[PDB]
């Protein structure tokens, strides 16, 4: 955390900080988007 | 000739206060550069 880096999370390759999320979120939604089309979270595939 | 110039400047902040739509002009500038800022960062989910 902290820094950032390119991260691959099952494909979704991107590149920028990983903070934790403070908002609500489903048990079956695995990522977010904002108005522009850009992914704004990324779920975790082993820890929750 | 100073007793209608102090009630002219007093109708000026009654209809500044009640509505909005006299500043149409300027309020045409800024949705304007909005829109086509909101155009064109949505055209990057495109195929072509």
């Amino acid at each position: 955390k902290n820094k950032c880096v390119n991260f691959n999370f099952n494909g979704l390759t991107g590149t920028g900080v990983l903070t934790e999320s403070n908002k609500k979120f489903l048990p079956f939604q695995q990522f977010g988007r904002d108005i522009a089309d850009t992914t704004d979270a990324v779920r975790d595939p082993q820890t929750l | 000739i100073a007793n209608q110039f102090n009630s002219a400047i007093g109708k000026i902040q009654d209809s500044l206060s009640s509505t909005a739509s006299a500043l149409g002009k300027l309020q045409n500038v800024v949705n304007q550069n909005a829109q086509a800022l909101n155009t064109l960062v949505k055209q990057l989910s495109s195929n072509f």
